[PDB]
RNA sequence: GAAACUGCGAAUGGCUCAUUAAAUCAGUUAUCGUUUAUUUGAUAGUUCCUUACAUGGUAUAACUGUGGUAAUUCUAGA
RNA sequence: AUUCAUAAUAACUUUUCGAAUCGCAUGGCCUUGUGCUGGCGAUGGUUCAUUCAAAUUUCUGCCCUAUCAACUUUCGAUGGUA
């Protein structure tokens, strides 16, 4: 029996599971007045400057300084691909929640800038999001849950075409979040992979399909 | 009933002061316990803060210390010899503080003979006592003054009197009888 | 008057009116708490034994214990009493209320059943109601059910049957004061809580006096 | 049935008394359903796929349920057959329902007694309610002193109104003054206030005192003295965990030392009876049964504590009686020196018990020779003591014994300063002496 | 009256709040608690008054109960609770830490401060006694009872204090040639070197200060709060580092 | 989530100046002469000691029902 | 400045306290027991300190009146002891 009749007042309390099990995936299934979508004079600045309005951590400021002196326009973003990745991916490592998310919808929307240039770097972003959501686990936010398979979905969407065209190697990443042994990370991992899964065609989703179904008959002693 | 306030008195100089406000609840009084001898039976009276405050209306038994040899025994007391501030708290058998009052000595000579060897009456120099509570042992009963505020705390807790204070108080009721 | 007769047994209770006076001289003079004879109050209570309960008089001021002055009287009644339910912590209502003597003016005087006689009356002895609800407590329960105490208690809680519609829909208590993995957590938090707390307290207190000693040794 | 059977036991009183006798028995009575059990049959496979969807596992558990029955059709048809033929198990409690029927008549039982009085004397395991309830039918027996066995009845209520439960002792009491004498009826009242707790130290004062009013008379005092201190023994099994239970305590030792010198060796002698030492001395030092169990020295550290107390109150006046004060003593210490030797350092609550045990008896030793020595004589128990001092403690005295002054130290001092107490350092080969040495 | 008072009207509050006397009638009554009452600025007038960061009391419920608001290490909820001298007032989502500290005005003053230095926390030791079982203890200006001090300790002398442990890092006698800041009184805010203790048996001891321009002046010991050595304050001072001029 | 038990508050606020002439009050002191809910910081292994701690026992409210009275924030019996 | 803080001794007590309470979660273990352990925090509780207080309290300061010069003490007025 879940909170069913609401009550009149205006704060409830919401324990972490309880804000888990109510929480979902599909940013399309949400919508509002996207920032990045609206204003397009570079995708990473237009959330870089909302961002540095928005957040005052030390974390995110000190990010804000270094990219702040490097990005201003699309071909320096194209020309420093290399060193704005790290500086993101340091810091992401650095694991600090209130500079959590400005990185974690940076992430999003750079890959968004860098488009079919970004599978060089795709397979360590996946793996530093997935280290992310193990540490998350230690330290149980939900906010912190929702930003990273909020960008995990963002990365996806944006990247459609070539990971479904390639779909398997992005799933032989996933399983070990897939598999992991809690509820809501299969879950949510489930969810993302699941979009992917909705926008494949037949072909590669037979040999998806065949590989999965392998990779299950491997996994006969695993039940998650 | 009782209060204890200092405006209702004459004033330094022999003047009558005017009433300046109604009684207080912090200037109370509450009702003496004329506290007499008999089977133990005691009230608690709540006081400021939320402080328990036993009085006792009779009390048998009590705590009684020879101060000499630092130890300490119950007893029994049997009644009210002598009381500086009233002969008839004295008639009435009171127990207050600073009485005069007469106990069980049977603890006490129990514990000299078990700790010196030496019956009384009829290591020898600690085994050596003063002659008047010498006689007071032969007596079967012993002087004690009682030093504990039975309206207060409930308990009655006294010294055995020694020497000093014996021959004034011998003196006192040789020449009051 | 008006009697306002129970039967505890059963739980029953009905209200029979008296107009002859010779069944009221039968209960003058006596009191809460004594008993009377059903054969001497009338014919259908042959074998009953009645014990007198309480009663109001003639104008509503009910009976009161403790009080034996067949009159009204004016009672400085208290916290934990009868006949008085205070409305503020620590009040002291003074209030008129009716002696335990009983005599001629009690508009109704309330009885209990003892001792069941010989004929059974309609509404007392033929009828009953069940109690409202059944015990809360987990040896409540284990007593009421004679359960032993190597039972568990949760599959002998007592339900009951609620419908509304066509919805059937089950009720039952939370057994208070029941065992379970979390009051063991609670004991065993508190039991490892005093011992880190004692720990630390004589590390503390050790290494205080290791810096004493090196400063008198200094 | 708890009120109807009161008004229907007098036509068939015989009946129900047996009735009520095979519910006293029946929980203590076995009870075996030991069916004819087959051969067993390995008959089981995963008939269906295990499912995740919970509906789906319920269809799937329930058919492979009966799929195991007829594939196993002989054990399940005798199982069906048990489960039909229904249960035949007295519940536990039915004890403690004729106990309580048993209260509410107390006269059948009073008439028979001839098959209680049993369990009684084999003093019942019966649980703490059901003895109660049974203390409390002896209570309402009316005809009390002519029971079947009316002393041994005695003697075992005796003991229980010596037992540590206060409201055992209420019911004990209760009993004991069922038992009708007028020297009982006119202390009737004080020992009820004894047994209440909060008048208890003021009414030791009251009249336990000697030489005041109230105070019990001669033969008053021979006829009641087996009361008080049955009385006082469970006051002083009351255990010391705060100011009050150590005061308590307290109170009971140093209000012992007025009494009498019997009636003062009679008490210790109650504090010994629970103990044993027949063992040693009817052997010589030979322990017959391994009793090196929590229960046996639990009963020695409490008669230590209680020894240790009465010295310390009584100094010098208390009587030495060598049947029940001496050889329990070296009875307690011998134990603790053969479990120590017996039983590994694994056993960390029995060793330390062990120790504990060691310490409070050559304490006690001291402590006695210090206060009595040359009073009375030691013929009679200078090897036994010896013994029990040479075994463990000669061999590496003064390893052991070099930092301060231990309580066999001061033993062997008192033992050289006196001269009477010579024979034990001539009892060796100067082993004690060559120990100082 | 006929027990404690709950309502503190406008003008009678104390004036270094800087309560503006039309927006109604009653101020914050801060709450029992470390400081004393007309020493203290209740969260509140904090978060409110000074910080901008909200609007109206229910705003200040509302970050409160949001558990933004830190004071020394620990949450606070309550909106008057009195966040007195020398405290370490840490807003997370800010990034900021505040030391509650005078200005040369004679009013609080915000003051900046990183983490390094939030980290600890002065403290007047001002009753050294000795507690049950023997033990000694300090009670600093704040009511911190720190048991086991350093043998060395007196009445009047700065303690530095961990924060995250409440622990005696160090500590700062109270000798002449010590850097002195004074709390009440009609100098409070000068940092100035103290000259002279002149003191008084039964009255109250007068101390001598003189600062940086070499003026000098007279307080109390009540008033003087010890800081650091010569030229080194221990805490960073605020700006002018209280000196009063024309 | 009504009701009722329990906890806290109702001793603050608001109004008025009748009384009171070293009284109140103002400034200055003292408590080494006392109580203090709350807030805040610290604080309590006592191991054993002779015959349930996987956690003792009673009740009572609200409620069901029977009533009294011209009437009140009246209440009685079960 | 103390018979202060604190400690120790001997007893005393219609005698206190030393958690039979509550929310969220579910991790570490393994003798695979429904066994052992474990996080965050709510209420409470002995003492001590702190704070909001409270009660007493020291000095000095009140308008008109001498056609008001003696006043207070049985009935406490001033001090001493209990």
């Amino acid at each position: 029996q879940r909170q069913t009749t609401k009550s009149s007042k205006r704060y409830r309390y919401s324990s972490f599971k309880a804000r888990i099990d109510d929480l979902k995936i599909e940013p399309a299934r949400n919508l509002e007045k996207r920032v990045h979508d609206y204003v397009e004079s570079s995708h990473f600045l237009a959330s870089f400057d909302q961002w540095k309005e928005i957040n005052l951590s030390a974390k995110f400021t000190e990010f804000a300084a270094e990219i702040e002196h490097d990005v201003q326009t699309l071909p320096q973003i194209l020309y420093h691909d290399k060193k704005i990745f790290n500086s993101l991916v340091s810091f992401i490592n650095f694991h600090d929640e209130f500079s959590l998310q400005p990185l974690l919808d940076l992430l999003a929307q750079f890959c968004h800038d860098l488009g079919p240039d970004f599978l060089k770097f795709y397979e360590e972003a996946i793996k530093t999001l997935i280290n992310l959501l193990d540490a998350a686990i230690e330290f149980e936010s939900s906010n912190v849950f929702e930003w990273g398979f909020n960008c995990l979905a963002y990365i996806f969407k944006y990247l459609s075409k070539f990971l479904v065209k390639k779909l398997v190697l992005t799933c032989d990443l996933l399983i070990p979040l897939l598999s992991h042994s809690k509820e809501y990370l299969s879950r949510f991992s489930a969810e993302a992979l699941s979009f992917l899964v909705r926008k494949c065609p037949v072909s590669n989703l037979r040999e998806f399909v065949r590989s999965v179904f392998e990779k299950l008959e491997g996994d006969d002693e695993q039940t998650n | 009933g009782i209060s204890r306030d200092s405006r209702h008195k004459r004033s330094a100089t022999g003047a009558k002061r005017a009433q300046f406000r109604k009684k207080r609840k912090f200037e109370l009084g509450r009702q003496p316990a004329n506290t007499k001898i008999g089977a133990k039976r005691i009230h608690s009276v709540r006081t400021r803060g939320g402080n328990k405050k036993y009085r006792a209306l009779r009390i048998e038994t009590g705590n009684f210390s020879w101060a000499s040899e630092g130890i300490s025994k119950k007893t029994r007391i049997a009644g009210v010899v002598y009381h500086p501030s009233n002969n008839e708290l004295v008639r009435t058998n009171t127990l207050t503080k600073a009485a005069i009052v007469q106990i069980d000595a049977t603890p006490f000579r129990q514990w000299f003979e078990a700790h010196y060897g030496q019956t009384l009456g009829k290591r020898a120099a600690s085994a050596k006592i003063e002659s008047s509570v010498e006689s007071q042992f032969s007596a079967g009963r012993l002087y004690a003054c009682i030093s504990s505020r039975p309206g207060q705390s409930g308990r009655c807790d006294g010294y055995i009197l020694e020497g000093e204070e014996l021959a004034f108080y011998l003196r006192r009721l040789t020449a009051k009888k | 008057m008006k009697l306002n007769i129970s039967y505890p047994v059963n739980g029953s209770q009905k209200t029979f009116e008296i107009d002859d006076e010779h069944r009221i001289r039968v209960f003058f003079d006596k009191r809460i708490g004594q008993e009377v004879d059903g054969e001497a109050v009338g014919d259908e209570f042959k074998g009953y034994v009645f014990k007198i309960s309480g009663g109001n008089d003639k104008q509503g001021f009910p009976m009161k214990q403790g009080v034996l002055l067949p009159t009204r009287i004016k009672l400085l009644l208290t916290k934990n009493v009868s006949c008085y339910r205070p409305r503020r912590d620590g009040e002291r209502k003074r209030k008129s209320v009716r002696g335990a003597i009983v005599g001629p003016d009690l508009a109704v005087l309330a009885l209990v059943i003892v001792k069941k006689g010989e004929q059974e009356l309609e509404g007392l002895t033929d009828t009953t109601v069940p109690k409202r609800l059944g015990p809360k407590r987990a040896n409540n329960i284990r007593k009421f059910f004679g359960l032993s105490k190597e039972d568990d208690v949760r599959d002998f809680v007592i339900r009951r049957e609620v419908t509304k519609g066509e919805k059937t829909y089950t009720k039952a208590p939370k057994i208070q004061r029941l065992v379970t993995p979390q009051r063991l957590q609670r004991k065993r938090h508190q039991r490892a809580l005093k011992v880190r707390n004692a720990q630390a307290q004589r590390e503390a207190a050790a290494e205080y006096a290791q810096l004493l000693a090196k400063r008198l040794s200094e | 049935v708890f009120d109807t059977l009161p008004n229907v036991y007098t036509k068939d009183e015989a009946l129900v008394w047996k009735l009520v006798l095979s519910f006293i028995k029946l929980p203590d009575e076995n009870q075996n359903l030991d069916y004819y059990q087959p051969l067993l049959e390995d008959g089981a496979n995963k008939v269906l796929w295990d499912s995740s969807v919970v509906r789906l596992r319920d269809t799937i558990d329930t058919f492979s349920h009966i799929w195991s029955k007829y594939s196993t059709q002989n054990t399940s048809i005798i199982s069906t057959t048990i489960e039909r033929r229904g249960n035949t198990t007295y519940p536990i409690l039915i004890r403690n329902q004729a106990l309580k029927v048993m209260l509410s008549i107390p006269q059948v039982a009073e008439n028979h007694f001839v098959d209680i009085a049993p369990f009684v004397y084999n003093d019942f395991s019966w649980t703490e309610v059901d003895r109660n309830v049974f203390l409390k039918t002896l209570s309402k027996f009316k005809n009390i002193k002519n029971v079947y066995s009316a002393t041994e009845l005695h003697d075992h209520l005796m003991v229980l109104l010596g037992s540590r439960n206060t409201d055992v002792q209420k019911l004990a009491l209760d009993a004991l003054l069922a038992y009708k004498n007028p020297t009982l009826n006119k202390y009737r009242d004080n020992l009820k206030n004894l047994l209440d707790d909060t008048l208890f130290k003021d009414e030791i004062t009251t009249f336990l005192t000697e030489n005041g009013s109230q105070s019990i008379k001669a033969e008053d005092e021979k006829v009641v003295m087996p009361y008080v201190l049955r009385i006082f023994f469970g006051r002083a099994q009351v255990p010391p965990t705060s100011g009050q239970k150590r005061s308590r305590k307290i109170a009971v030792i140093s209000v012992l030392p007025n009494f009498k010198k019997p009636y003062i060796n009679d008490f210790l002698s109650l504090a010994s009876e629970r103990l044993d030492y027949n063992y040693f001395f009817g052997n010589s030092h030979q322990i017959n049964s391994s009793k090196a169990t929590l229960k046996t020295i639990r009963r020695m550290t409490g008669f230590v504590n209680i020894v240790n107390s009465t010295l310390s109150v009584l100094r010098t006046n208390f009587p030495l009686h060598t049947n029940s004060v001496l050889q329990p003593l070296i009875y307690s210490i011998a134990m603790a020196y053969y479990v120590l030797d017996t039983e590994s350092t694994e056993e960390v609550h029995l060793r330390k018990m062990a120790s504990n045990l060691r310490q409070q008896g050559l304490k006690c030793l001291s402590s006695v020779f210090e206060f009595v020595g040359n009073t009375f004589d030691w013929s009679t128990s200078m090897e036994d003591i010896y013994a029990v001092v040479v075994k463990p403690r000669i061999s590496h005295f003064s390893d052991e014994n070099l930092q301060q002054p231990s309580s066999l130290l001061r033993l062997f001092l008192y033992w050289a300063h006196n001269p009477s107490l010579y024979q034990f350092l001539y009892y060796d080969e100067f082993a004690t002496a060559t120990a100082l040495m | 009256a006929r027990g404690p008072k709950k309502h503190l009207k406008r003008l009678a509050a104390p004036h270094h709040w800087l309560l503006d006397k039309l927006s109604g009638c009653y101020a914050p009554r801060p709450s029992a608690g470390p400081h004393k009452l007309r020493e203290s600025l209740p969260l509140i007038v904090f978060l409110r008054n000074r910080l901008k960061y909200a609007l109206n009391g229910r705003e200040v419920k509302a970050i409160l109960m949001q558990r933004h608001v830190k004071v020394d290490g620990k949450v606070r909820t309550d909106t008057t609770y009195p966040a007195g001298f020398m405290d370490v007032i840490t807003l997370d989502a800010t990034n900021e830490n505040f030391r509650l500290v005078y200005d040369v005005k004679g009013r609080f003053a915000v003051h900046r401060i990183t983490d390094e230095e939030a980290s600890y926390k002065l403290g007047k030791v001002k009753k050294v006694q000795l507690g049950k079982k023997g033990v000694p203890y300090v009670v600093t200006h704040d009511g911190r009872t720190i048991r086991y001090p350093d043998p060395n300790i007196k009445v009047n002398d700065t303690v530095k204090i961990d924060l995250a442990s409440g622990k005696i890092t160090d500590f700062i006698k109270f000798d002449a040639g010590k850097l002195v800041y004074v709390t009440g009184g009609r100098n409070l805010g000068r940092i100035g070197t103290i000259v002279h203790k002149e003191r008084h048996d039964g009255g109250f001891d007068l101390v001598h200060i003189k600062d940086s321009l070499d003026n000098t002046f007279v307080t109390r010991l009540n008033n003087v709060f010890v800081i650091g050595e010569q030229g080194k304050p221990y805490i960073s001072l605020p700006k002018g580092k209280g000196i009063k001029l024309s």
